[PDB]
């Protein structure tokens, strides 16, 4: 994400203190240092697929949420007004096109943003693939099972 | 136009002034501003005060209550924002968690209810729990909120509303810097436009009926001291000045006597 | 609720009560004598 | 001046008055003779 | 400054009190005050009048268009609050309660834009909605929202504001007895701001276009009287005089024809 | 009241008004202008000139460091906020706020100096810091870093304190623009307070020392002239002004010296 962004005068400062983590007294750097292209791996749809889910969220849920309030839901009207409105607080000045949107818009607006999720579903999860059981002596192998 | 009497044209452009800023001056009360009064007293003492003084505080109250309803602001306006703050946070706060304050949720519907002097009451109840989430280990606390200069400020503003229903402001409490978390803060917000509305209606109502009250009284007394002369254009001054008058009617009414001016200036001797 | 005043105090804010339009709740016992000899033993009353 | 469980017309008392007439024309189920419309909270004591 | 030093200094301080108090007397409009006209006309006679009294209708037309836009009321003020009512409270009444109008939403934004026959229909499909709301049940009747004795009162301000859109009233339409709801006086307030709203605008393109008829009609009239000579002066007036204006070059034709007010003085024969 | 010496009633209220409208204007240093001495001698030569301006120069600059003493504003006030600064932002940047930082050093160089700190050691090491987060490397500005639209008005402001630290403004720190966010804008208020806290005491304990040295050196001048004549009010007058003064023994001495102006106007010679 950072490595699009320019102009900041401490981004070699912030890439450093990316790129170095820490886990049980084993250091490592991250090699996706300041766009050397070795292996980058530029990741630029999953950085896009996010940005679009971040982008596309509010409005969503702003069009379904006015509508269908007499019914006693009680719950996620309440919530959603709260989360909106906290973060973005100025809701909807502007608003673009002043409240001119096909149902055919709102179809595809779901569509796409349902599609960039299942689609972002490889780093939604980590499996388990092995589940070590004991260690030997000095870390050099260990016996475990095996799950998914 | 502007009938009042006998009067100068000085008092007449004075009662002019004061009906037209009504809702520009402060503390609006016909009581506390006596110098309508002695604007409204006709030239050449008693004699002709005997009768002309009670038609002519008589015009004075009907065109004050006329200007009254002319000139009342709509708080449903702050009601609406009432409804708005008490349904959302409150009922929904006491059934997303800690469900044990449905029997004060059926309180504040009846409080959405409007039966406003009776819901007013027990908002110290209704805020102990705000009391609660604003401060842990809860305690009793003052009924007005957690900063000190804005409690003293909202005090100010409840009484310049109380001096003057026709103006009012509201104080928009909200604030970025929140050491006080955002549903106490609403919780706020409902407290400070609860007691606006209510003092605002308080007053009104307050006032309305002081002025009906003492529009009824200067009929009686009028109608008395008419009522010994059997002219006709002296009967047909009682039979006019004798109708009976609500809030509704006191517009026509006021139509009613310009038109019967026309005449009732020369009825009089 | 309960609540006692003074006979000087009462007679001259009596009508208060009826200015405002606060409803007094209904009280267990004419509650009670609004059912009926065989209602009043069903466990649809709520004072038993 | 309704102080007793009888005695307390709301017939009479809201036609003498105007604070009870506006007071049983918002909740007409007060007018009745039959039980307690209510008294003054101070007159209302009706287990004691 | 001021010119027409020629004339009676009656005339002249006729004049300058009408361009002084334009903006206060009533029916504001060169054409209904023929007195005015009366009192432009020229001295020793017809002979005298041929050719002075259309320089002199001249400068009265561009000072009229002139002290017309220096004049002009702001108009965003009451659209503001057109605006405030049509926000608040249409998005309270549908997206809060019972969502049947998303389309009529979408229709009042869209017209809100700039569209005024469309602002009609919108006072046809919000006069339904009153109605709704009003009455609870669906029916038509025509052009009445409530309140007959202030639909007659209305009639009387749109009237002067259509008279006199310098100096408008707002009327305040709400009422303090609460017969029909908080809603139902929001959408009297909306219908009546907006027709006021739509009154103003079409009555100043009116004088506008009045204004400008006139200027073009006297340049022409003056141009074929002054082309009959061939002297400098009379040539020079008729190169100063024959340029053509617009609404936003009128100040700067005034400057000019003031600053060479002397050449064109001498320039009449 | 106000005691002084034989002079003219122009020479005493121009006196007066400077010693009471000391506060308001630049450059409050009574040796760099020299307005004042020229009122404070009397008149006539050399002759009837030199112990009786002796005295009033004694009294002038007394008063002078009277009216100093009692009209310092506090600059603890601004120690406060340099507090506030140094505790809440930096430590907490270098604990709470991880990477690096050692705690001993930078807290020790935050710690070390409470009281009495002249430090501009303390303020490059931060500027290095500062620096390091900003842009370029070198240390060219010792206040806003990375920018200087501001520069020469905090140079001038600093200079203003100089001139008058009875009256001093601190300047504010740019909110919607600034290269890094609340941690520059904490350093570079951080690096601005200490700097005029150490400017103003400075400019304080230059004054002091100024006024102090003057009336030290008056008082043997004062006294060798004094000291010949055997009289009894004269060597009454010897004791009282050569009583020894400090800065803090002063006032109770103005005092003193009022009551014994009751005399000592009588005592010369």
């Amino acid at each position: 994400l950072i490595a699009v962004h320019r102009e900041y005068n401490e981004m070699q400062t912030i890439i450093d203190e990316l790129c170095s983590i820490q886990y049980r007294d084993v250091l490592i750097k991250l090699p996706d240092i300041v766009n050397d292209k070795q292996s980058m791996y530029s990741m630029k749809t999953a950085c896009i697929s996010l940005s679009m889910i971040t982008a596309m969220a509010p409005d969503i849920v702003r069009t379904y949420i006015d509508r269908l309030t007499l019914e006693d839901h009680s719950m996620l009207l309440i919530k959603c007004q709260e989360l909106l409105s906290k973060r973005t607080t100025l809701s909807t000045q502007r608003c673009g096109q002043l409240h001119a949107t096909d149902i055919k818009d709102e179809l595809k607006k779901i569509k796409s943003v349902l599609t960039m999720i299942d689609q972002i579903n490889s780093l939604t999860n980590e499996k388990t693939y092995f589940v070590v059981c004991d260690v030997s002596a000095d870390n050099r192998m260990a016996t475990c099972i095996y799950k998914n | 136009s502007i009938p009042f009497a006998w009067l100068d044209r000085d008092k007449v452009q004075r009662l002019t002034n004061f009906l037209s800023n009504l809702e520009n001056l402060e503390n609006v009360d016909l009581r506390e501003h006596p110098y309508v009064t002695n604007s409204c007293v006709v030239r050449e003492g008693e004699d002709v005060d005997e009768l002309k003084t009670l038609y002519n505080t008589f015009i004075l109250w009907l065109m004050y209550h006329y200007v009254l309803s002319k000139r009342k602001p709509d708080y449903n306006a702050i009601w609406q924002d009432i409804t708005k703050l008490q349904n959302v946070v409150n009922e929904y706060l006491k059934s997303k968690g800690l469900n044990k304050g449905n029997f004060e949720n059926m309180f504040t519907n009846k409080e959405k209810f409007e039966s406003q002097f009776s819901d007013i009451h027990r908002a110290l109840l209704r805020l102990g729990n705000s009391i609660r989430w604003g401060s842990n280990v809860p305690i009793d606390t003052p009924y007005v909120n957690l900063t000190a200069e804005d409690s003293s400020e909202i005090e100010n503003n409840l009484q310049d509303a109380e001096k003057n229903m026709l103006w009012y402001t509201v104080y928009n409490i909200n604030d970025p810097w929140d050491e006080n978390g955002y549903l106490v803060t609403s919780i706020n917000k409902l407290v400070y436009l609860g007691k606006l509305f209510v003092t605002l209606n308080q007053s009104w109502s307050k006032l309305e009926k002081v002025a009906m009250s003492q529009i009824v009284t200067t009929q009686n007394h009028l109608s008395g001291h008419l009522r010994k002369n059997e002219n006709f254009n002296a009967v047909y001054s009682q039979r006019v000045l004798q109708t009976p008058l609500t809030g509704q009617r006191v517009e026509s009414f006021l139509k009613i006597i310009t038109s019967d001016y026309e005449i009732i200036k020369s009825s009089l001797e | 609720k309960i609540t006692r005043e003074n006979p000087t105090r009462i007679l001259q804010t009596l009508y208060n009560l009826y200015e405002s339009r606060q409803e007094v709740p209904k009280n267990t016992n004419v509650l009670k004598n609004e059912l009926n000899v065989e209602d009043f033993y069903k466990p649809d009353n709520p004072t038993l | 001046i309704p102080f007793h469980r009888f005695f307390s017309d709301p017939g009479i008392c809201g036609t003498m008055n105007a604070d009870i007439q506006v007071f049983l024309n918002t909740f007409p189920h007060y007018q009745r003779n039959d039980g307690g419309f209510p008294l003054p909270p101070p007159l209302a004591l009706e287990f004691y």
